[PDB]
């Protein structure tokens, strides 16, 4: 597998530096030019800068938006890829994506990572409380059963949720988060069949990797 | 200074038709040189990483299937899906890399699809809250078309609008349906005040609402 793998990312306060590394494997990294590429919540993909493959030298290009702030370097030892990021502001608050770029004749992108979120704020890392979510007092003859969990007043994003450590996979719809002063909340929702729960146990698994929070809430009747 | 720019912002298309898109580019991207106009197409579905569809203004990506078409030169390019299917719901990009690297703003596409009436499910605060001094009633409304829905919540047979959080999914990838959370939050003495709770969904798919309500002296 060529993989590329972003790390760095959290919460900084404005006027802060951060610096986002980007782990590579599966491919001779040297022969290709990468490339950062960020995101805002809801918003355009946005390039910021790409450094050239050994051919060309390792040579830098920045996009005028983040040229003199931000610094782009790569460690050819390990295949690892590098954002330095000064004086941040709220503008730069994204998800930042590695691509693997340009390797002399090709002109796409073939392969970016999963992204990693960089949130610029002054308010404070806050873990959430997670609340399971059982029916009251319902005919439960659907064949059917909807349950979920709360994922409440947290801050920064993300939360990443799964169902029984990712084996519920079908039937779930987790919600993006609602920012209302100053904390995120979100939940998240599982159908199963009747039969199934509760004779067959779920659980939402929920971490907040800003506060190293990992939580496995089983819903019980 | 290459500016890139779409149209349209966003569009919805039935499964089986056809969608075309455009990007413009401020200046030529036709490379005198290669002969190559230097342009590709990005497809972004929710949640997920950005995938490369198409480069060189119309060379397929392999792998990308051959109802996704793109054509062009200079400065106007067009990005043809045909037969569209459901799991082609994503913001689509256009990129020159003739100098250096610039994305246009993307456009969005829905999938039409025929009306569905949510599934509604309402849940008490938990016990482990409730210790806490807070509680919240949540209400899931779940695949239904189309995305305008309205959600009031009832208390004692009256409405309540202070302390509600709404949260709606971006489009399913499969059934093309939207679901919806509503989130009701009180003090656990305000809760403790109150019987009956109510959340109602007001959606076209019929004239009454679909009611699903919990009576608090049952919990
Ligand atoms: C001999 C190196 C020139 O190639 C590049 C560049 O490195 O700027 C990268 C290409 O992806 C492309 O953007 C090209 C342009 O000159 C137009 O093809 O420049």
């Amino acid at each position: 597998e060529v993989k590329l793998v972003e790390s760095g990312g959290g919460l900084v306060q404005s006027g802060g530096s951060l610096r986002l590394s980007c782990a590579t494997s599966g491919f001779t990294f040297t022969d290709y030019y990468m490339s950062w590429v960020r995101q805002p919540p809801g918003k355009a993909l946005e390039w910021l800068g790409f450094i050239r493959n050994k051919a060309n030298g390792y040579t830098t290009e920045y996009s005028p938006s983040v040229k003199g702030r931000f610094t782009i370097s790569r460690d050819n030892s390990q295949s690892i890829l590098y954002l330095q990021m000064n004086t941040l502001r709220a503008e730069d608050s994204a998800t930042y994506y590695c691509a693997r770029d340009h390797d002399g004749y090709y002109e796409r992108f073939s392969y970016w990572g999963q992204g990693t979120l960089v949130t610029v704020s002054a308010a404070k890392t806050t873990p959430p409380s997670v609340y399971p979510l059982a029916p009251g007092s319902a005919a439960q003859t659907n064949s059917m059963v909807t349950l979920g969990c709360l994922v409440k007043g947290y801050f920064p994003e993300p939360v990443t949720v799964t169902w029984n450590s990712g084996s519920l996979s079908s039937g779930v719809h987790t919600f993006p988060a609602v920012l209302q002063s100053d904390l995120y909340t979100l939940s998240s929702s599982v159908t199963v069949p009747s039969s199934t729960w509760p004779s067959e146990t779920v659980t939402c698994n929920v971490a907040h990797p800003a506060s190293s929070t990992k939580v496995d809430k089983k819903i019980v009747p | 200074d290459i500016v890139m720019s779409q149209s349209p912002s966003s569009l919805a298309v039935s499964a089986g038709e056809k969608v075309t898109m455009s990007c413009k580019s401020s200046q030529s991207l036709l490379n005198s040189r290669t002969r190559k106009n230097y342009l590709a197409w990005y497809q972004q579905k929710p949640g997920q990483s950005p995938k490369l569809l198409i480069y060189w203004a119309s060379t397929r990506e392999s792998g990308v299937p051959d109802r996704f078409t793109g054509s062009g030169s200079g400065t106007d390019f067009t990005l043809t899906i045909t037969s569209v299917q459901a799991e082609d719901l994503a913001v689509y990009y256009c990129k020159q890399s003739y100098n250096l690297r610039t994305f246009g703003g993307g456009t969005k596409l829905e999938i039409k699809r025929a009306d569905a009436a949510p599934t509604v499910s309402i849940f008490p605060p938990s016990s482990e809250q409730l210790t806490s001094g807070g509680a919240s009633v949540v209400c899931f409304l779940n695949n239904f078309y189309p995305k305008d829905i309205n959600v009031k919540w009832k208390i004692d047979g009256s409405e309540r609008q202070n302390g509600v959080l709404n949260s709606w999914t971006d489009q399913d990838s499969k059934d093309s349906t939207y679901s919806m959370s509503s989130t009701l939050t009180l003090t656990k003495d305000e809760y403790e005040r109150h019987n009956s709770y109510t959340c109602e969904a007001t959606h076209k798919t019929s004239t009454s609402p679909i009611v699903k309500s919990f009576n608090r002296n049952e919990c």
